RNA sequence: CGACUCUUAGCGGUGGAUCACUCGGCUCGUGCGUCGAUGAAGAACGCAGCUAGCUGCGAGAAUUAAUGUGAAUUGCAGGUUGAUCAUCGACACUUCGAACGCACUUGCGGCCCCGGGUUCCUCCCGGGGCUACGCCUGUCUGAGCGUCGCU
RNA sequence: GCCGUCGCUGGCAGUCGGCAGAGCGAGAAAGAGAGUGGCGCGGACGCUACGCCGCGACGAGUAGGAGGGCCGCUGCGGUGAGCCUUGAAGCCUAGGGCGCGGGCCCGGGUGGAGCCGCCGCAGGUGCAGAUCUUGGUGGUAGUAGCAAAUAUUCAAACGAGAACUUUGAAGGCCGAAGUGGAGAAGGGUUCCAUGUGAACAGCAGUUGAACAUGGGUCAGUCGGUCCUGAGAGAUGGGCGAG
RNA sequence: UGGAAUGCGAGUGCCUAGUGGGCCACUUUUGGUAAGCAGAACUGGCGCUGCGGGAUGAACCGAACGCCGGGUUAAGGCGCC
RNA sequence: ACGGACCAAGGAGUCUAACACGUGCGCGAGUCGGGGGCUACGAAAGCCGCCGUGGCGCAAUGAAGGUGAAGGCCGGCGGCGCGCCGCCGGCCGAGGUGGGAUCCCGAGGCCUUCCAGUCCGCCGAGGGCGCACCACCGGCCCGUCUCGCCCGCCGCGCCGG
RNA sequence: CGCGACCUCAGAUCAGACGUGGCGACCCGCUGAAUUUAAGCAUAUUAGUCAGCGGAGGAAAAGAAACUAACCAGGAUUCCCUCAGUAACGGCGAGUGAACAGGGAAGAGCCCAGCGCCGAAUCCCCGCCCCGCGGCGGGGCGCGGGAAAUGUGGCGUACGGAAGACCCACUCCCCGGCGCCGGGGGGCCCAAGUCCUUCUGAUCGAGGCCCAGCCCGUGGACGGUGUGAGGCCGGUAGCGGCCCCCGGCGCGCCGGGCCCGGGUCUUCCCGGAGUCGGGUUGCUUGGGAAUGCAGCCCAAAGCGGGUGGUAAACUCCAUCUAAGGCUAAAUACCGGCACGAGACCGAUAGUCAACAAGUACCGUAAGGGAAAGUUGAAAAGAACUUUGAAGAGAGAGUUCAAGAGGGCGUGAAACCGUUAAGAGGUAAACGGGUGGGGUCCGCGCAGUCCGCCCGGAGGAUUCAACCCGGCGGCGCGGUCCGGCCGUGCCGGCGGGGCGGAUCUCCCGCUCCCGUCGGCGGGGGACCGCCCCCCGGCCGGCGACCGGCCGCCGCCGGGCGCAUU
């Protein structure tokens, strides 16, 4: 029985919603919980970054949105290509990868390109063993200097 | 404060371990201070007593300067028994009077060798905690 | 309360006639629970009305600048000489109730040290006054892990911690707090305005770099200005026994007229 | 002033309300996240010097061994080269029960090996190890007017 | 005369004091206003301005609405250099009182260990009813009742105590399809001895199927065990998401 | 010369509970023999309301109500209660 | 008429979500970290701005394709019959009427011995700018209906304004 | 007919293994209602829900597009905010109701069949030797037995792959063992008063501990001890100590496997069938000319097929590779083990169960299912005398208290008994007003004080006024000197930190022939605001002062002498 004057409403607690109760206590502890999680990753992988692996400049799609410039999945096969990178050097020197992308365009191709090319400038490659370096490596002035990047590495910037 | 996440600060579960624990927590809860003498000779606060040991009352009816003779130390009621510490029944025999440990001061100590063994622990304990004091 | 209480047991409701009182009773038995009245907020055992549930709203939040206005309110409070006492502490032999120490506070790491600092600043009495304020509670919330109570003491702000924590927060009163991180809940213990506290010479250099002046802005913050006044000369006494306001009056009719 | 009845007060009985205590619940959060044919969950029956219930245990039966602890358990008696406690890693774990030799009466079997009986001569008694269904790999024995090769 | 409400959005910062001159109840729009030429150190209260004070009128109330509670219960953050084994809470009171009232404070007794005032916060916060839920207790009421199947009497013994126990005698009944002697199902120590009279045996009991200590069921032939009946139920097979 | 008398501070916007069974009375009046019957019009009461009177009394007459003292009436009465 | 021997304890508009209105606070054409990340009480608190993504509000309307919230005056030129339409240069540039609390101007006067006579206040005839708000008249945008005339070209059209 | 193979099917108490069942809070696959709402009810809704069934794990499931979109394109799965109570479904009623994208937590990719190359290059079991044997593994020796051509292993899988030729550059990746150096579990310990008086039955109560303001404190959480304890005890805090067990990061040695990559050119190859899809029916979905699944019928193709949220034909496009499979992480957990906390409950409350609780008891059974805490600090649980047969008492005794006496803390009301007082034929009880009698209270019973003055009797080392020192108030000192501040303003041959959608020598990248144009970054110049030095006004010190000077008041010490 409606009064006077007011919104028409349809609420929707015609189910059973006391069984299915998602109650939000276990959150600052959860928060606890991957801060401890996250802390362990960057304990676990000591020279390398925390956040992880780099990530391609990206447009948006769906009209509303292709102003903007995100942080994509990975990089293209013919990005790599271009720059020179094999596809599973680039997965062990931690660059991230899929095979799913296209390059229609030719400007964002050569930015992930170019972004590449400063990300290689960017690494310093340890040697795999420390008492007899390789030649593609990084020098010992280097192997004291490098240390991890607090945040996403390289971070694109709209 | 307590800073020890592990460590109990509930009342009714420090009341459940106390007076529900197994013997040899109660041995260890069931201790006395030394005298003043045997401290500064052994360098030891507190000790657990034991059936033969020398006591004088300090607090209770029955408190003085006698030096009494442990006649048992019974961990169930958590509560020892002392020689000339007793009292008349009605009937007429002795009984006797039971004291907690903590109004408890030793005179004397039985010496055994794990009671010098536990005596040198906590006298080394202390030299190790006052030369991180130092 | 849960769910499940009262709601356990089986009871159907007996009818009419029977001369009972047309409640769901516990389904035969020989036992003293049959036929006795299980479901409702009335019957012995069963359940209450209105079971508290896991999803009230417990939690309120606050907006950010209701939040560093009440922050700044507690701060200013905690300078004028009256709020401080209105509040209880004994500042009587205070030397300057702004009191702001050196930086070799952050450096004791003894809580003899930080006692004989507390002498040299004369401020012993409040934690005495705390000492002499240790009481029982009353009511159930002994056996609720809540026995003891005292008297909150002389708030203690620090910079930087070098020990200032290990030294002061074993004796009973002073509350610790972090500049960046200071807590309405420490500053205005119950809601009551104007906790004394003790700064040092760090932290009291760093509150104009916090919040600013009104023509600076915060450094740290990211946008937050100092609130603005609703009126300036808050003394209104001086403002109406004034030559401007006294001149343009009329005359005071302050002749009783009875009946 | 009588007896009986009504009201108030002191006291004494029925009764356990109120208050104060709480080795208990309820809620929330954290870590672990592990049962069983090498016999689980559960059930039955026994086990204490005096022992009904609870608790613990399995004919080694309120416990065995090992480690740590270091003079007791106790209601009453009895007796430091380790009592009592906790951990428990070794050993042991009656009968049902997925329950397994077929049935569930605690009944009836079958095979092999030991000791009384024998002097392997078959019974009888006692002890021990097997004997549930389905299925996987391989082995053995087989069946087929299924497909063939030789005489 | 007193209480409260409403209105005058009435009045009060003017307590302006040898740094002074003590007023704006008075029928009459507006100043106890500035200028320039012709001895004795003195004066009650006030004003938690969410307070104080003065005028007038008004005062019923169901359902219902709103406001004020220095009315009451429980817990939390502060606060009272709070109370307390030289006596806390709870309870009783022919005592002293206060407030319109909700209720509250002291005096006396009991009690033995915690409790309260103020500013805020929160709720499982106030009972006379719901043939309300639990527990307890009255009138009825020392009342209805201890009335189906013929019946008991005397003496002695144990014992503190006898209508009921035991023995003897007498008189009766069930009158061999029994009130007798034995089984099945079911019961499970009820069977037997010794002791007790706390509780039960709707009176009593020295008695009992009650209580507490102890004992008692001996099989090739008596049954089960074996067989099959009406039937039940595996294997193969079929069906079925299971 | 606020263009009759008299009286009174007015206008306006939200949110909104309860109610949606009524009854009685001077006058008018429908149906009915009539009804403490059923149904209407105006207005007032009861409902929601105590008080004095009608002995008694939900509606009649008077009169509406904070707590009291002095006086005075209304409606009714002044043999006794 | 129903419930009700008596007494003690328990006992009935609570909680979550959504919406409306009123009030208090903070900021303000902005507001909000609610989700995430960093630094005993503390599971609190503080911080993030290239974490304001996103919600709401600042723009509505149409079913949709879509469109999308003042104008006046002077000079010159072209067309048509001093008047109208179209194209370029400067100015005025955010509506009006009435009721409107408050504010502004001040014809005059507010007294101590008569006139002359400056400054501070104070009241007021009468005249104004007019807050909010109300009632109306106008104006602008959008969908729809009627009457007709012109402008533009990268594509001269069943085009667009 | 006999012998020997293969193929199908048997029998084994054959040798070696596995499954059965339980818990089930979370997860997966089915099956699956009716209450209720629509103010009736039948579609809907409750609701893919309750109940039923099967299956695991510490997570499960899903998962690396037969995807979303139509944009300058994003790019596995899962979870949160938002999309959004929106698109949409619905007797278009009641009601139901996503997805994309954006911001995050997390982030990890891959393997087969086919197609093909390699002497089956492959796998299992048994015999012997060496190591290790409580997760039965590694190497060697066997004309040992089988599996497998009806196809095991290596390369290789949609991101292309294989083979051949030509250039470039390395020779270190993994498994199983032995020893050595430097978080988890268990056990034992580590500070300070029982200090002097005073209460108490007992202190943990109260006072003090002076000149080291009793001692410790990285320890003033909690619990016990005869009420209330930082210092009596267990503990508490501590990058505190000691002794065992376990795993991991590394070093050194032994036995092995492996002879492994990238670019360019040439030649070949490349895909999952009663499956997709279509018709029909049933369930489901927001999915509406049918989203998904299933039953029947038809039944494919290879520049093919699926999708492009309105059925269909033509036409270009966009985007994936279905009909095979694996995979942590973020995510869920009212079951279990070990824990921690509470603005919760305080024995009719909180779980049914604080206690011999799923116990006693009831029902043939499935099932139903209670009530029940408190002596005291310590049993110190009442010896002994006496009446009674005893239950019961009376003395005596313990305890601070028996007015705490074995269902015993406190002991209310209803109800009952006794004593004291008052009363009694309109049932009792009540409101207003008095009267009388009791209980105690006013510790009443010659009755309250407070200022000024007069008069008579007394007593101080004292009044006014001066001297010195200190403190306080004010100062229009008309306008003293000096500091401080301003939510007030300027001037600068001044030095800086922020912000800007104000402009323009060095470095990096690609395009073109050391040069010329493009993009980004860093100086550099411009403006706004702020900080610090000055120089000058205004204003304040009455949220914010120093020294003298002048006045007044107060305090302390000197005097001053009794008509004060
Ligand atoms: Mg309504
Ligand atoms: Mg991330
Ligand atoms: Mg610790
Ligand atoms: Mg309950
Ligand atoms: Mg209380
Ligand atoms: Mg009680
Ligand atoms: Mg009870
Ligand atoms: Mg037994
Ligand atoms: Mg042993
Ligand atoms: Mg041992
Ligand atoms: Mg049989
Ligand atoms: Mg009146
Ligand atoms: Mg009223
Ligand atoms: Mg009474
Ligand atoms: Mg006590
Ligand atoms: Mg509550
Ligand atoms: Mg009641
Ligand atoms: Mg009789
Ligand atoms: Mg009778
Ligand atoms: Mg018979
Ligand atoms: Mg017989
Ligand atoms: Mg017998
Ligand atoms: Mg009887
Ligand atoms: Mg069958
Ligand atoms: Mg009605
Ligand atoms: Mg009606
Ligand atoms: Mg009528
Ligand atoms: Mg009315
Ligand atoms: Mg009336
Ligand atoms: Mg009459
Ligand atoms: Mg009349
Ligand atoms: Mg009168
Ligand atoms: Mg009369
Ligand atoms: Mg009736
Ligand atoms: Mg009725
Ligand atoms: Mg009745
Ligand atoms: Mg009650
Ligand atoms: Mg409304
Ligand atoms: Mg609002
Ligand atoms: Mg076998
Ligand atoms: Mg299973
Ligand atoms: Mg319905
Ligand atoms: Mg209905
Ligand atoms: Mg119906
Ligand atoms: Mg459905
Ligand atoms: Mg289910
Ligand atoms: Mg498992
Ligand atoms: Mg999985
Ligand atoms: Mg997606
Ligand atoms: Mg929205
Ligand atoms: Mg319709
Ligand atoms: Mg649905
Ligand atoms: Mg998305
Ligand atoms: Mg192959
Ligand atoms: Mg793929
Ligand atoms: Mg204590
Ligand atoms: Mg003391
Ligand atoms: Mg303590
Ligand atoms: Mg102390
Ligand atoms: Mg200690
Ligand atoms: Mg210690
Ligand atoms: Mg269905
Ligand atoms: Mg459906
Ligand atoms: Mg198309
Ligand atoms: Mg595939
Ligand atoms: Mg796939
Ligand atoms: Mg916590
Ligand atoms: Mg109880
Ligand atoms: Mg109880
Ligand atoms: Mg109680
Ligand atoms: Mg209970
Ligand atoms: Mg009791
Ligand atoms: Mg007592
Ligand atoms: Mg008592
Ligand atoms: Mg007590
Ligand atoms: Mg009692």
């Amino acid at each position: 029985a409606p009064s006077r004057n007011g919104m028409i409403l349809k609420p929707h607690f015609h189910k059973d919603w006391q069984r299915r109760v998602a109650t939000w206590f276990n959150q600052p502890a959860r928060k606890i919980r991957r801060r401890k999680a996250r802390q362990a990753r960057a304990r676990r992988i000591a020279p390398r970054p925390a956040a992880g692996p780099i990530r391609p400049i990206v447009r948006c799609p769906t009209v509303r949105y292709h102003t903007k410039v995100r942080a994509g999945r990975g990089f293209s096969l013919e990005e790599l290509r271009v720059a020179g990178i094999h596809k599973k050097v680039a997965r062990t020197i931690g660059i991230s990868v899929d095979p799913r992308r296209r390059n229609k365009s030719t400007e964002s191709l050569q930015a992930n390109v170019q972004r590449l090319k400063e990300y290689r400038s960017k690494l310093v490659l340890f040697p795999r063993k420390p008492s007899a370096p390789k030649k593609g490596d990084s020098s010992a002035e280097e192997l004291k200097l490098a240390t991890q990047l607090t945040g996403p590495v390289m971070p694109i910037r709209n | 404060m307590k800073f020890n996440p592990f460590v109990t600060s509930d009342r009714s579960k420090n009341r459940k371990r106390h007076f529900n624990a197994p013997s040899h927590i109660r041995r260890k809860i069931m201790s006395s201070p030394l005298s003043k003498e045997l401290r500064q000779k052994y360098n030891v606060r507190s000790m657990p007593i034991r059936k033969d040991d020398e006591v004088q009352v300090v607090r209770g009816h029955y408190k003085g300067q006698q030096i009494g003779k442990v006649v048992q130390v019974y961990r169930k009621k958590y509560v020892i028994y002392i020689e000339r510490v007793q009292r008349e029944k009605a009937n007429g025999t002795t009984v006797h009077v039971g004291i907690h440990p903590s109004k408890v001061v030793i005179t004397r100590l039985k010496l055994d060798k794990d009671r010098k063994k536990i005596l040198e622990r906590k006298a080394k304990s202390r030299q190790v905690g006052k030369e991180k004091g130092k | 309360v849960s769910e499940l209480a009262g709601h356990q047991t089986s009871a159907e409701s007996w009818g009419t006639g029977r001369a009972v009182a047309r409640i769901p009773r516990v389904r035969g038995g020989g036992t003293h629970r049959s036929g006795q009245g299980a479901f409702g907020n009335m019957c012995r055992g069963g359940r209450m009305f209105a079971p508290t549930k896991t999803w009230r709203r417990w939690h309120r939040r606050v907006n950010t600048t209701q939040k560093r206005y009440a922050i700044c309110s507690a701060l200013a409070a905690s300078a004028l000489p009256a709020l401080v006492m209105s509040k209880g502490h004994r500042i009587e032999e205070v030397p300057e109730l702004p009191l702001v120490v050196e930086d070799k506070v952050e450096g004791y790491k003894k809580t003899k040290e930080a006692v004989l600092l507390l002498k040299k600043l004369k401020a012993w009495n409040d934690i005495k006054k705390v000492y002499a304020s240790q009481r029982m509670r009353a009511g159930k919330g002994k056996m609720r892990n809540r026995r003891r109570i005292q008297r909150r003491g002389p708030c203690v702000i620090y910079n930087e911690d070098n020990g200032i924590v290990k030294a002061f927060r074993n004796i009973p009163g002073i509350t610790l707090l972090n500049v960046t991180k200071l807590n309405i809940l420490k500053l205005a213990p119950g809601g009551h305005v104007g906790r004394f506290c003790i700064w040092t010479e760090s932290a009291f250099r760093k509150l104009d770099d916090l919040y600013g002046t009104w023509r600076k802005a915060a450094s740290l913050k990211s946008n937050y200005n100092l609130p603005m006044h609703k009126m300036l000369n808050t003394d209104l006494s001086r403002i109406l026994k004034s030559p401007e306001i006294q001149r343009a009056l009329r005359a005071p009719r302050k002749k009783i007229h009875r009946r």
